[PDB]
C-alpha cells in the first residue's frame, strides 16, 4: 500500500507509518462476486479524509464505525492524485488517504 | 499524466478497504558495510562469489594464496555482494541474499529457510541470487 | 633481432655529443601590462 | 612544503599550477590537432578519455599530498 | 528514536549548515569530484563550443559518472540536479553527432528534474503535471530557471517530441513574468523567442498571435510609429507582422504593416541604398505579386537586384533567390496572358 | 496536423486565382493536399538545427529575413546552482550608496531601470552581480589603495562561470558574439546614413 | 525550401532539395558547384521484402 | 506452472505438424554507519516504520536539498573561509605580539 | 551495525536522560548528571581543535538543555557556575554558520554573566554588598577571566554588534592594566588587539589615540628613535600610525612617519628584499602619488610589484593590487598629457 | 593558410571563409568541419606528375 500510494503521486520519497484496515475478508470475495455479475473491473481511487462530500477526520470513522458520507453522489480520482490537503503550509508532515 | 475521475451509479459499487497515514520525509534502505570475515581493517568491497565471504584486501593476499585451489577464485569487487541489501522484513538478522521469481519476494537464509516461502507447495519456484536479479532488471 | 637494432646503433653515431643539462626550468606565466615607458618617451 | 620559489609558489600549488598551464597546452595542442586523433575508434577515444580523468585524478591527489603536510 | 524539543527544531538549519561543509572540507573525495568535474567541464564546454561534439560526450558522460559514484555513497540520492550543466551537454551532442537513442533517456533524466523545480518553486500545484511532487529539484533563482526550461525545450524539439516542446516554451512565457513583469521588454524578448520556434517549424499560425503581443509590449516600453525619434526595434518587429500575415494568406491588410516599418527604417538608417530597407522593397514586391499587381512588382524586385548585385555579388543565395522571383514572375505572368486573352472561344 | 500553406507568392497566387476546372491540363501543385512536415522534422532536414548566427533568419524560397535580436537588458546570469540552505541567508542588500551609484552614470540608464525595478527582489544574485559590474565602471577618503582592493571583490567564483558557458551555448537564441556583431554593424551603417545625410543633405543643397 | 517536390538528393549536403532550390545552393562561389548530384532515384535505401 | 509448464505449454500451445518455433536462446573501517541524511539529529527524532532495515533521507525542500558543498558559504567576517578582500584587510597591520611567553 | 560512533554515543543517553528526568522525577542523581555532562564537554573541547564543530554544537547543545533540565527546572535554586564555557561553544558555532538573530537568548545568557563578572570584580566584594546576583565571578584566577572577556568581545563583531563589541573591547584594555600593571607588553599587545578590530570595522578616526599609548610604551619599555639596538615592535607601531594617518586623508602628518620607520627598518633588516620595506614602499608611493610627481611613483610602484611578484602569488590580492594601482597610474599619467597637449 | 577543411566541400579554408562560404545558405551551415591538419592534401606528391 505504500508502493501504491507512491505511485499515485508519482513520487519517490513516501512511507507507511500505519494501517487501519476498513473492511473484512469475507466483504472482499463477496465484492468480487457482484463484480464478475456486473461484468467490470476494480480500478482504485485515493481519496483524502478531508475530500469527501462531507469532512471526517480519522478518529470520527473508527469511533463511530460508519463512514457519513454519501458516495453515490461523490467523484472518485483514480490513479494520478492532486496532492493532498495540508501542502505548502505543511510541506513534510503526515497526511491520511483512504 | 494520466488521472480519471470516476462517478458510479449505485453505493454498493464501493467499499471501504483501508485508511493509510503516510509521511513526506525521504528515508532509505539499510546499506551496510560489513567488516571482514578475519580482520575488521577496511571498508568492505571485495566478494567471492565462490566461497560466500565479504574479504576485501587485508589477509586475501596470504590466506587466499595457498596452492593452485585458493588462486582461481574469482574476486568480484566493488561491493557486488549479494549479502547487501538489506535486512529480512520479517527477521531483522539476516541480509537478503536470494529472491523468488514466482511469489517475488525478497528472503534472507533465514526467511527462505523456515520463513514464509519455506512451505510444501513453495518448493519448485526458481531462486535466483539477488545481484542476478539487479542485472536482469538494468538489461530487461 | 639485428638489422633494425644495429642500424639503430648508427643513428647513435651522430648523438653521442649530444649530453643533457641539468636545467630545471619552471615555465611559470608571466603577464607584459604595465607602463611602458618607450611608448613615453 | 610552504617555502617559495622566485615566481612565489608554494610546492603544492606550483604543482596545482602547472597542471593548469599543460591543460591549457593540452586544449591547445588537440585543437590544433593531428589526423591521429582524427583517425580513433570509439574504444580508443574511450580509453583516452578514462586515461585523463584518472590522470586528473592522480594529479590533485599529489596536490593535497604536497599540501596536508605543511 | 527519543522525540526532540522544539528548541532543536528552532536551530535545526545551523546543524545543516555545520555538518555538510566538516564532510566536504575533511573527506578528500569530496574536494576530489569538484576539482575534477570542474576541469571536465572547462573542457566539455570548449570542445562543444568549436567543433568537435565527439569529445564533449566523453567528457561529459565521465563527468556525470563520477559525479554520480560520490552520490551514491556519500548520500543515498543518485540524482542531485547539480549534474544537469553536463546533462545540457550531453543530449545537444547526442542530437548532433547523431544517436538519438542514447540521448533519449538522457534528455528523459534532464526531463524529471525539471517539472520538480517548476512544481517545488510554483504557488502549488497548479499547471504542470506529469513528473511529480517532490523530487530532483535545483535551486536555482528564477531568471536561470528561465532559461533552463528554454534550452531544455529546444532539445525536445530537436528530438522528435513537438507537443511537449510548445508545453515548455509557454511555461517559459508565463516564468519570465514573474521577474520582469506583465509588460517588460525582457517578456517581449521571451514570446519574440517562442515566435521564433513556430516560424521555424513552419507553424506561422500560431507564430503570428505572440508577435502582436511583442509589438504590444514594444509600442509601450519604446517608441512607437513617429514617437518623434523611432526606435529600430518596432520597425523590426513591424516588420514580422507583415511578413508572417502575408505567409498565411491575406495580402491586403499586412500591406499597411510594411509601409509603417518601411517609413520608420527610412528615417533610422536614411539613404535609399541599406541591406535593411532593401528588405521592405522586396517585401512589397512579394506582397504585391501575391495578390496580382503586375508590372510594380517588377520594379521592386529590380531594385532589389540591382542592390543585391553591386554589394552582395551575382552569386549570392540573396541574388540568384530573387532572380528566381524574376523568372516565376515571368511564368505567372505569361500564365495571366495565355487565361485571360486567349478566350474567344 | 494542418495543410501545406505554401510560403512563395506565386504559389499562393495560383491557389488563389486560377481554378482547375477552366482547363483539359493543370499544374495543379498548389491546390493539393500536400502536409506540412510536422514540426521537428522540418528541423532537421531543413537546417533549423542550431543557434543564430546571424541577426535574422531566412524564410523559404522567398528569401525574406525575420528579424530577431535583442531589446532589453537582461539581468547577468548566474550559476546553475546555488549551494545554500534555506532560513540561513542575507539575501536583502545594504542599498543605500548602491541606488546612489545606479543613478549616477547615463551610459547604463536601461541596467540602471533594471536594478530599482522589481527583478532585484524576486532574484537578489543578478542584482548583486549587476551592481558589481556597474561599480567597477565608475570613474575615481581612503588615497588610492583601499579602493582598488574593494573594488576586485568578484562574485561569481570560479566554478558557475564555465556553468554559465553551458547555458549561453545552449539557449534557443542568438549565438554568443552575434549581438555585439550585429550592434557594431548597424551603428556603421548608420553613419553612412547620417553621411549621405548632412554633409551631403546641407552641404550640397545650400552651398 | 518546403515548397517545391524533390528532384535531386546531393549526398554531399544530404538534402532532398528541390530544382529551384538546386540553382541556389549549387550555383554560389566555385567551391560548392561540384558536389555529385544525382536525382531522387538513386538515394541509397532499402530494397524491400516480398 | 512456473518456467516449466510456461515454456513447454505456452510457446507450443498445443499446436504441432509443421510450426515450429525459433530457437531457444583517513575513511578507514569504523563499525558506524556513514548515515545517508545529514541531520546530526536525524538518528535522534524517530523512527516511525513498520519496516526496520530504513534509515532517513534529506528532504529535498524544506532544509536543503541533496548537493556536493561546492557553494556553502560560512560567515564572511569569520576567518574560516577562503581569503576575502575583508580578510586580507589586516594582512599589512602587523598584529603580531611583543612578548607574552 | 549502527554501533553510533562514541561521539554521537554520549549524545544519545544524555537526551534519553533529558525524557528519563521529564517523565519520571524523582528517579536523578547529581552524579551521573554531570558524570554524563564532562564527558560531553571533554569530547566537545577535543571536537572544536580538529575543526569538528558540528558535534561541538550537538554535545553543547544537549548538555545545556541537561541543565535547564536539572537545577534551573527540577530544584529552584539554580546556582549554575558551569555555564560559561558550553554557552561559548554554542555562541562561537552559531556566529561562525550566519546566525543574525539565531542565538540571541544564546548571546544574552552569555552577556548576562560575562557583565556580572565585570561588575562584581570592579567593585571589591560588590556582589556580597550590592545586588548579590546568580553569577559566581567565573570562580577562577585573573588573566583567564581576561580571556573570557575577549571572547565574547570577538563573539559580538562575529554577532555584527560594533557598539556591543566596543565595550567589550575597553574592559578587556583595562582589566589588563590591572593584572599586568601600566607599563607591561601585555598590555601593549592587548591595546594592539583592540586597534585590530577598529581597523576590521572601518572606524580609524579614534584608532589613532590608542594606537599612540601603544607607541609610548613601547618607547618606555623597549626603545625611542635611536635606542642604539632598535625593537622589531617600535618599528611596528611607528609604522602602524604611518599607515593609519595615511588612510583617513591627511597625507602631510604621514611623510616623515614613513621616513623614519623606513630607516628603522635599515637598521634591523639591512637589505632591501623583505616584505617589511617593500609595504612602506608602497606607503611612500602613494604618499608620493597624490601631491603631483608621475614620474616618481611610478619607480615605487615598480618596486613593489617585483617583489610581490617573486615572494607572493601573481594571483594573490596584495600582488594584484599594485597591478590595478598601475593601471591607475597609466591614466592618469594619460589625462596629465592630455592637459599638456591642450596647453601647448 | 587554412585553418578548417569542409569533408563535404572537400575545400580547404581560412576562418574568414569559412564564414562567408558556408554561413550564407541553411544547407551549408551543417557541414561538418574539422581542423586543417586531417585534411587529405597533406598526404602529396603523386610522383606520377
Amino acid at each position: 500500500w505504500e508502493y501504491w500510494i507512491q505511485l499515485s503521486l508519482f513520487t519517490a520519497d513516501l512511507h507507511i507509518v500505519g494501517g487501519w484496515n476498513l473492511a473484512t475478508p469475507a466483504q472482499q470475495q463477496l465484492f468480487d462476486a457482484k463484480a464478475s455479475a456486473l461484468k467490470g473491473p476494480i480500478v482504485y481511487s485515493f481519496l483524502d479524509l478531508n475530500e469527501l462530500e462531507t469532512p471526517q477526520s480519522l478518529e470520527n470513522i473508527i469511533a463511530e464505525k460508519r463512514v457519513k458520507s454519501d458516495w453515490r453522489k461523490q467523484i472518485f480520482p483514480s490513479a494520478e492524485c492532486r496532492p493532498p490537503f495540508g501542502f505548502e503550509g505543511n510541506p513534510s508532515g503526515t497526511f491520511h488517504v483512504m | 499524466a494520466y488521472r480519471v475521475l470516476y462517478r458510479l451509479k449505485r453505493a454498493d459499487q464501493v467499499l471501504p478497504t483501508a485508511v493509510l497515514e503516510f509521511e513526506m520525509k525521504p528515508l532509505r534502505i539499510q546499506v551496510r558495510q560489513p567488516v571482514c570475515e578475519m580482520c575488521e581493517v577496511l571498508p568492505a568491497t571485495l566478494y567471492c562469489p565462490a566461497d560466500r565471504a565479504q574479504l576485501c584486501d587485508t589477509c586475501d593476499e596470504r590466506v587466499h594464496s595457498a596452492t593452485r585451489m585458493l588462486a582461481r577464485h574469482v574476486r568480484v569487487p566493488a561491493n557486488h555482494s549479494p549479502l547487501q541489501f538489506g535486512s529480512c522484513p520479517y527477521h531483522p538478522s539476516e541480509m537478503i541474499d536470494s529472491v523468488c521469481m514466482t511469489c517475488f519476494v525478497a528472503l534472507c537464509p533465514h526467511c527462505i529457510l523456515i520463513g514464509s516461502h519455506s512451505a510444501a507447495d513453495f518448493s519448485e519456484h526458481p531462486l535466483i541470487s539477488t545481484l542476478d536479479a539487479y542485472k536482469m532488471v538494468m538489461q530487461d | 633481432h639485428s638489422v633494425a637494432r644495429v642500424r639503430a646503433l648508427y643513428g647513435e653515431e651522430w648523438r653521442s655529443l649530444m649530453v643533457p643539462s641539468a636545467a630545471i626550468l619552471p615555465y611559470v606565466d608571466v603577464e607584459v601590462t604595465g607602463p611602458d615607458t618607450l611608448k613615453l618617451a | 612544503f610552504v617555502r617559495k620559489t622566485k615566481k612565489g609558489y608554494t610546492p603544492a600549488e606550483l604543482l596545482s599550477h602547472l597542471w593548469e598551464r599543460f591543460f591549457q597546452t593540452r586544449n591547445e595542442v588537440v585543437e590544433q590537432s593531428e589526423l591521429r586523433l582524427a583517425a580513433l575508434s570509439h574504444q580508443e577515444r574511450q580509453e583516452i578519455e578514462t586515461g585523463w580523468k584518472v590522470a586528473g585524478q592522480l594529479a590533485y591527489r599529489l596536490i593535497e599530498l604536497l599540501r596536508a603536510g605543511g | 528514536g527519543f522525540k526532540l524539543s522544539p528548541e532543536h527544531q528552532r536551530v535545526a538549519e545551523a546543524l545543516m549548515l555545520l555538518r555538510r561543509l566538516e564532510d566536504f572540507r575533511g573527506s578528500v573525495q569530496a574536494g576530489e569530484v569538484q576539482r575534477i568535474r570542474y576541469l571536465l567541464r572547462v573542457g566539455a564546454t570548449e570542445a562543444f563550443s568549436q567543433q568537435r561534439y565527439s569529445d564533449a560526450m566523453l567528457q561529459a558522460l565521465h563527468s556525470y559518472l563520477l559525479a554520480k559514484s560520490y552520490y551514491t555513497a556519500y548520500q543515498s540520492a543518485p540524482l542531485e540536479g547539480e549534474m544537469v550543466p553536463e546533462l545540457l551537454l550531453l543530449v545537444k551532442c547526442c542530437g548532433l553527432a547523431g544517436c538519438p537513442d542514447r540521448g533519449q533517456e538522457y534528455l528523459k533524466e534532464l526531463r524529471y528534474i525539471v517539472e520538480n523545480t517548476l512544481i517545488a518553486e510554483a504557488g502549488g500545484s497548479a499547471a504542470g503535471n506529469r513528473g511529480s511532487l517532490v523530487g530532483p529539484i535545483m535551486r536555482v533563482e528564477k531568471h536561470v530557471l528561465a532559461s533552463v526550461v528554454s534550452s531544455l525545450a529546444e532539445l525536445c524539439s530537436l528530438y522528435n517530441q513537438p507537443d511537449d516542446a510548445r508545453l515548455f516554451y509557454e511555461k517559459y512565457v508565463i516564468l519570465t513574468k514573474d521577474v520582469y513583469g506583465a509588460d517588460s521588454l525582457a517578456v517581449s524578448d521571451a514570446l519574440n523567442t517562442v515566435a521564433l520556434y513556430f516560424f521555424r517549424t513552419r507553424q506561422y499560425g500560431q507564430a503570428l498571435p505572440l508577435v502582436e503581443q511583442v509589438l504590444a509590449i514594444r509600442k509601450k516600453h519604446l517608441g512607437d510609429f513617429d514617437a518623434a525619434e523611432p526606435h529600430a526595434r518596432v520597425a523590426d518587429c513591424y516588420a514580422n507582422i507583415g511578413l508572417l500575415h502575408r505567409l498565411l494568406g491575406h495580402p491586403t491588410e499586412a500591406f499597411p504593416c510594411v509601409l509603417i516599418a518601411l517609413d520608420m527604417r527610412m528615417r533610422i538608417y536614411q539613404t535609399r541604398e541599406t541591406s535593411g530597407v532593401q528588405d521592405l522593397v522586396l517585401a512589397l514586391g512579394c506582397l504585391q505579386h501575391q495578390a496580382g499587381h503586375f508590372r510594380a512588382a517588377l520594379e521592386a524586385y529590380k531594385e532589389v537586384w540591382t542592390f543585391r548585385n553591386n554589394t552582395l555579388g551575382v552569386t549570392h543565395p540573396d541574388t540568384v533567390n530573387v532572380e528566381l522571383l524574376l523568372r516565376q514572375l515571368e511564368k505567372d505572368l505569361a500564365a495571366q496572358m495565355q487565361e485571360d486573352k486567349q478566350r474567344f472561344v | 496536423p494542418d495543410a501545406w500553406h505554401p510560403a512563395s507568392p506565386s504559389l499562393i497566387w495560383e491557389r488563389n486565382s486560377t481554378n482547375v476546372g477552366t482547363r483539359s491540363t493543370a499544374n495543379v501543385f498548389p491546390f493539393e493536399r500536400i502536409q506540412a512536415t510536422q514540426a521537428s522534422e522540418t528541423r532537421i532536414l531543413g537546417g533549423y538545427t542550431e543557434q543564430l548566427t546571424a541577426p535574422f533568419e531566412r524564410v523559404g524560397a522567398t528569401s525574406e529575413k525575420f528579424a530577431y535580436n535583442a531589446c532589453a537588458t537582461t539581468l547577468p546570469y548566474t550559476g546553475l546552482w546555488h549551494d545554500e540552505v534555506t532560513g540561513i541567508s542575507d539575501p536583502t542588500l545594504d542599498s543605500k550608496q548602491l541606488e546612489a551609484l545606479q543613478k549616477t552614470p547615463a551610459s547604463r540608464a536601461a541596467e540602471a531601470a533594471l536594478l530599482r525595478s522589481q527583478a532585484a527582489k524576486v532574484c537578489p544574485r543578478a542584482a548583486k552581480v549587476l551592481l558589481e559590474e556597474l561599480t567597477r565602471d565608475v570613474p575615481d577618503q581612503a588615497d588610492l589603495q583601499e579602493r582598488l582592493f574593494t573594488k576586485n571583490k568578484e562574485y561569481l567564483s570560479d566554478d558557475e562561470r564555465v556553468e554559465n558557458f553551458l547555458l549561453a551555448t545552449v539557449q534557443p537564441g542568438l549565438a554568443l558574439g552575434v549581438a555585439q556583431k550585429a550592434e557594431k554593424q548597424d551603428q556603421r551603417n548608420r553613419r553612412r546614413g547620417q553621411a549621405a545625410a548632412e554633409a551631403k543633405a546641407k552641404a550640397i543643397a545650400s552651398f | 525550401c518546403q515548397d517545391n517536390p524533390a528532384c535531386i538528393w546531393c549526398p554531399a549536403d544530404a538534402a532532398r532539395l528541390c530544382a529551384s532550390c538546386d540553382e541556389l545552393i549549387h550555383q554560389q562561389n566555385r567551391l560548392v558547384s561540384r558536389h555529385i548530384r544525382v536525382p531522387l532515384n538513386e538515394m541509397p535505401r532499402a530494397f524491400g521484402t516480398c | 506452472i512456473s518456467y516449466e509448464e510456461t515454456k513447454a505449454l505456452a510457446r507450443f500451445k498445443g499446436r504441432g505438424r509443421e510450426y515450429i518455433p525459433p530457437k531457444l536462446t583517513e575513511e578507514t573501517l569504523t563499525l558506524v554507519h556513514h548515515t545517508a541524511s545529514r541531520n546530526p539529529l536525524s538518528p535522534f527524532t524517530e523512527l516511525h516504520d513498520p519496516i526496520e532495515n530504513r534509515e532517513y533521507a534529506d528532504s529535498w525542500r524544506c532544509p536543503a536539498p541533496p548537493s556536493l558543498g561546492s557553494g556553502f558559504r560560512y560567515s564572511e567576517q569569520s576567518g574560516l573561509n577562503s581569503p576575502t578582500p575583508s580578510d586580507a584587510m589586516a594582512s599589512w597591520f602587523k598584529h603580531k605580539k611583543a612578548d607574552e611567553t
